[PDB]
């Protein structure tokens, strides 16, 4: 956790506080400086509460004394922390001003405004002049510039603590917080840049919950030996449509081959089957003969004989809920000895003690109204609520990705958090893309958690690959990305 | 370029 | 064979020993000055064994005396051989510095290693002192430059024997050897030069193994008169597919168009064959009426007639392997007195005996592991195994295209290498592609032996032609760009 | 005073000296990243004494762990002062390795040395373990960095203290010092960079030496309004040239009018003065009558006439020196109520006590050698003193610009030093321009210390500007340069 | 761009 | 330009 | 590039 490495790094290394106030004050200005060119055309205005946030908002303003045109503080708190007062104490004494009364009117004469006033130590709802003065800053237009988190933004969660401040510019010190990569705080914080403010690294670095990077995913990709085969790639099937559902099995299918799979295998209802073929030739869908259209108890033995040749299997998309799928499933499941990527509606109809009783390895990749269903809570409490992910994923043995437009990937002990993509993956089509993404990696040797972890990036940074609106992005149009992706990463 | 700042 | 045009070229035409192994040096400093710049700033470490490999290192290190930083020898051998006597003692006049033990950290001083420990005359394992030696040169980090072979693979087979040099730079004499065309050894060559040392061209020519090269494979390409119409470029009939592989057909049979040929006629049970003009409606699918999917003797009679009109038949993508399909490919082979390919499950279920009693032509297309069954031996007795290929071949009058990262196609007189491609091709779908290729390039006019050479040549330029990662490549992606790589050809 | 602005920032603004000192060490940091790229690919190797230099260094190193391959530090001192003792704990804690052993080839595994052993600080000759390890950094060939100033180098005077270390890089803190100015000290301290620690901008400000700006010399530059004629500019009579020196007159009108005088005149003796307006027909070249060849009292009345119309009046290029000259250019400026520029010859003759009694300003510009017989003082003596050239202004009532590669302009109260220019200028004639160039500026309306700001800038800028070897560079290749110059500076 | 050096 | 070197 | 030959 990072205010317990602030803790030791003054405690335990010795490094004094007002040292570190100082570095992550100055970074503040670099970063400014880098965004807005040349500093001395513009007039600040910081906006200091009376915790540590405020006194490196004062740092930042004495900083600027002499090199810009005007700089004024308006201080906002009641109490001073020792190191705000400290720095408080040097503005004044190099000739800073500061009032404790904001009029309404004071934006006017004002470029660029710094908000020192919480960090990560806001509790509760923002209220009265806190609060007017916030909403008068996001009706100003003015370039703002947050320390540490926007003010009003939980640093935990990412949520709004009833008005937050809107950042085109957020600086912060060691490690990104989960507030600035969960919405609505990712959307606040605008652009961020994380200082290093002198913290070891090494604590840095013991941090357990990560931002997923382009150089993770790189070391990440598997190897292409020169001298190989289709079966060094591996094996896939995937089991998947319904005469109600008969594009999934492609999109799924067609994500496992473009991530590099050897061979990949789709058991179908006849005849929709034939539907990926004549899109994919290179595609193997076998025609399951169903009662009515769905898997049903009747193809259990047909689906265990195919998955004795294949290193994972998919199961889920399009495959409908009803309780015949059910039995399948849950049996299916129960007797399969391969690693499994359960999506949609194999999700929908998944019994979680199923989970809990089998000794090979599984992926599920629900969207939160899956994920409610699944735990029988709201979509507003599983939304962006990493700890349940990781308690569920820890309780049922699993990785468990949890898909929105930032999302969370966690075996219960490692967790990490995906923010490539964009909204045009808010589209049918798009999930069963990923799955076969996964049962790809998988196939290829990497470990679940490493497969589910490269594939999210991947297939967000498909989208954003894609040349036209976003809005126009359909699956297609993502699988014939991918390889420009993978691509890109090197 | 990046002792100071991860983008 | 090349050892034996040494012998020639010293004992019948007259050159020098001396003199062969002096160009054989100076070709190696030309090369590494043609990849490195300018020499003048590396430090040189020249390992020498006793044998000629090594005579060729000292030539090597005395023509770098004077003209680069730094040269050391370090010379491993027990006895010299007369060449590698008469070379060391020039070195030593030169002024040269030699050592006979190696220190672990002897690397640290030096840029580049000059590898002439063991050449063509590697006999048995590496081990000690050797053995410690080539792993340290391995985890270096330095610039690697082998004379002739790196150290430890065998000159014959590409294999390693128990370890082996990893080259940079691999500067062989005369031709290329088979070790450095077949994998692992293909891989420890790293970048490839050939130098002419002085051996009568005549004698060079007369190699009756060879790499498929650009200019062969242009001269191969057939000619399109401007006077034609389809029937000048032929017709072939592709008999392939089942219910469980609707794809393969199609696949194979654009492969066919797709190098130009004139008519192309799937025969697929129905209705899998509406998948294939349901892609590409250029192609004439024909509906094979079935028991079960699956191609049986009742097919046989209709197979026939559909052959008389054409000029090649392709046999065996997506047929499935069941008895009903033994039978009818067995049958069918034998009456069929047309050129034949021979594919993936035909080659399942063939019976050699048929080869041996048909009159007209085939060509098998196996890989490593079809080519196991069929002669009931190991995936790694067969692997790479040219003579065991080559014997094949001879016996059952057919051309065997034997598919691994390296292609080995041969007739049992003339052997073929192909080294285009990528692991892109490692993925189902692609040998499809190919045997359309070459029953494509046999209905234009080519020998079975010379379809087969342009269609693994231009089947892997067609895969390094892929714009993005290799790994997304699809044999879809792959039938598109056939026809860029026959333009870049010429 | 610059350690004087340190005291004042700590003990009455209340900046903790640790935190001057983290900001030394990170600008370090920051300024090595912006010369060497990523800093991750680099090994280094920190020197630091037991001063508040060696505590910069040690702030360095810390800010380098766990970010660069490598960091060692080899502490060269006994005691430490307190912040370099906080700082080297911290060093420790965070993991760091320190030695005392200095070994010769402790060098070969590093690839940046950081020069922290002895800044401001220094005080006499390094000798012992000191110099032997300077000398060693010297002869290394390695990146050096120095932190302030580099060892060696007397931080007031730019001279070498026995020996100094020779610098790529010196971070400097506040300001430059006098010793990255003056050489020796200027050549050894490489590219320099000055940083800002957050000492009060008012205090940075209120140094009474300078380096001489571009901004600067923009400001000063006079205005030239549209609505204009020559006499707006000014008219300048140039005293020069004899029988023996006919060109210097060419070079010091010319110098005049390339700056926009509006009206240069010279007074030459007949017939050296046809010389000018042969070359340059925009001259105005007055013969002037003597007797063999040089001015004499002779010629007082005529001179003190041409003056009357004139704003400025140059005196002494190529006037000779003999006791007819003497006689005359002492008595010429003690009846001459105009403003003087006086170099050259006129300056080997001058009574110094006729500066004293003069009402009008004046402006000296001698080389050392001039400036050494004027005081009587040797060369040694005289050479980028500039505290004497401070008395000498302020006891004279003059301007002195003191001519070397780096010029000194002082009038006692105010002292700038200029650094543009190359050994282009190290050639006769050079100097003629630049008196004419001064004339010109004051003709103008500058001040005679405002003339000669913008003069020795603007004419070492114009040698900047040659396009070929500087070492091929004249006076009239100069003279062509000067309009380059003004335009570059706007 | 000048906050923190001169040149 | 091939009469030392093949490629 | 000057193994061989000077110009
Ligand atoms: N919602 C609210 N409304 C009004 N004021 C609030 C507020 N929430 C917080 N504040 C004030 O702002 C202060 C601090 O703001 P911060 O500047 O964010 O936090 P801090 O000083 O770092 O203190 P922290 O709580 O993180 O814990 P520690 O000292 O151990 O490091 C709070 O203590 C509070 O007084
Ligand atoms: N595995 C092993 N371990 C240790 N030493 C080995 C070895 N294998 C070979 N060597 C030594 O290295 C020597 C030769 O190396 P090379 O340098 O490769 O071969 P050569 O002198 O050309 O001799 P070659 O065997 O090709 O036949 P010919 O003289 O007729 O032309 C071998 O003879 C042997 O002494
Ligand atoms: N020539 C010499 N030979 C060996 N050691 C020397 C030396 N000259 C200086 N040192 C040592 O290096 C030390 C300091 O080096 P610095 O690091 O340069 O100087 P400082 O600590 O800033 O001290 P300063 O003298 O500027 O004055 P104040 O504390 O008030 O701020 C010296 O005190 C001395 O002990
Ligand atoms: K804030
Ligand atoms: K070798
Ligand atoms: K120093």
């Amino acid at each position: 956790h990072m205010k317990e490495i602030d803790e030791l790094t003054i405690k335990e290394y010795g490094v004094d506080s007002r040292i570190l106030m100082e570095r992550a004050g100055i970074s503040v200005v670099l970063a400014m400086e880098e965004e807005l060119g040349n500093l001395s055309d513009y007039r600040f205005l910081v906006l200091c509460g009376g915790g540590n946030n405020g006194g490196d908002g004062f740092v930042v303003a004495r900083n600027l004394l002499g090199v810009v045109k005007d700089v004024l503080v308006v201080f906002l708190g009641k109490k001073k922390t020792p190191d705000c007062e400290y720095n408080y104490g040097l503005y004044k004494k190099f000739g800073g001003k500061v009032v404790e009364q904001f009029e309404p009117s004071i934006l006017n004469e004002f470029d660029v405004v710094v908000d020192a006033i919480f960090g990560t130590g806001l509790r509760g709802e923002i209220t009265g002049e806190y609060a007017e003065i916030i909403n008068l800053v996001n009706k100003s237009g003015k370039v703002v510039v947050s320390v540490d988190v926007p003010s009003g933004i939980d640093s935990n969660t990412g949520k709004v603590l009833r008005t937050a401040v809107k950042a085109d510019l957020t600086v912060t010190f060691g490690v990104p917080k989960i507030g600035h990569i969960l919405f609505p705080g990712r959307d606040l914080t605008g652009k961020l840049k994380v200082a290093n403010i002198g913290h070891p690294v090494h604590l840095i670095n013991s941090i357990n919950r990560y931002v997923i990077t382009r150089e993770m995913v790189r070391s990440l990709l598997p190897e292409r030996p020169r001298d190989s085969h289709k079966g060094t790639y591996g094996k896939v099937l995937i089991i998947a449509g319904s005469r109600l559902y008969s594009g999934a099995p492609v999109l799924s299918g067609m994500g496992s081959l473009k991530v590099g799979t050897g061979l990949v295998k789709l058991a179908v209802p006849f005849p929709q089957n034939l539907i990926a073929t004549s899109r994919f030739p290179e595609l193997i869908s076998v025609p399951i003969d169903t009662e009515k259209g769905f898997f049903s108890l009747q193809n259990l033995q047909e689906c265990l004989e195919l998955s004795k040749d294949v290193d994972v299997v998919a199961i889920g998309p399009g495959l409908g809920n009803n309780e015949h799928v059910r039995e399948f499933v849950n049996e299916f499941l129960k007797t399969l000895e391969k690693p499994a990527v359960i999506d949609a509606d194999a999700i929908n109809v998944l019994d979680t003690s199923v989970l809990k009783e089998r000794k090979s390895p599984a992926v599920l990749t629900p969207h939160p109204g899956e994920m409610a269903r699944l735990v029988k809570k709201t979509v507003g409490d599983v939304k962006y609520n990493y700890e349940l992910a990781e308690e569920f994923a820890k309780e049922n043995d699993c990785v468990l990705v949890l898909k929105s437009a930032t999302t969370i990937v966690t075996d219960g002990e490692k967790t990490l958090f995906n923010i490539t993509g964009n909204t045009g993956l808010s589209k049918g089509g798009s999930g069963d893309v990923l799955t076969g993404m996964i049962a790809g990696f998988i196939a290829q040797g990497l470990s679940p958690l490493e497969a589910s972890t490269v594939s999210v990036y991947l297939h967000g940074f498909a989208a954003e690959l894609f040349e036209q609106d976003e809005r126009g992005l359909t699956a297609s149009e993502l699988l014939r990305l991918i390889p420009e992706a993978i691509r890109r990463l090197k | 370029a990046a002792w100071l700042f991860e983008a």
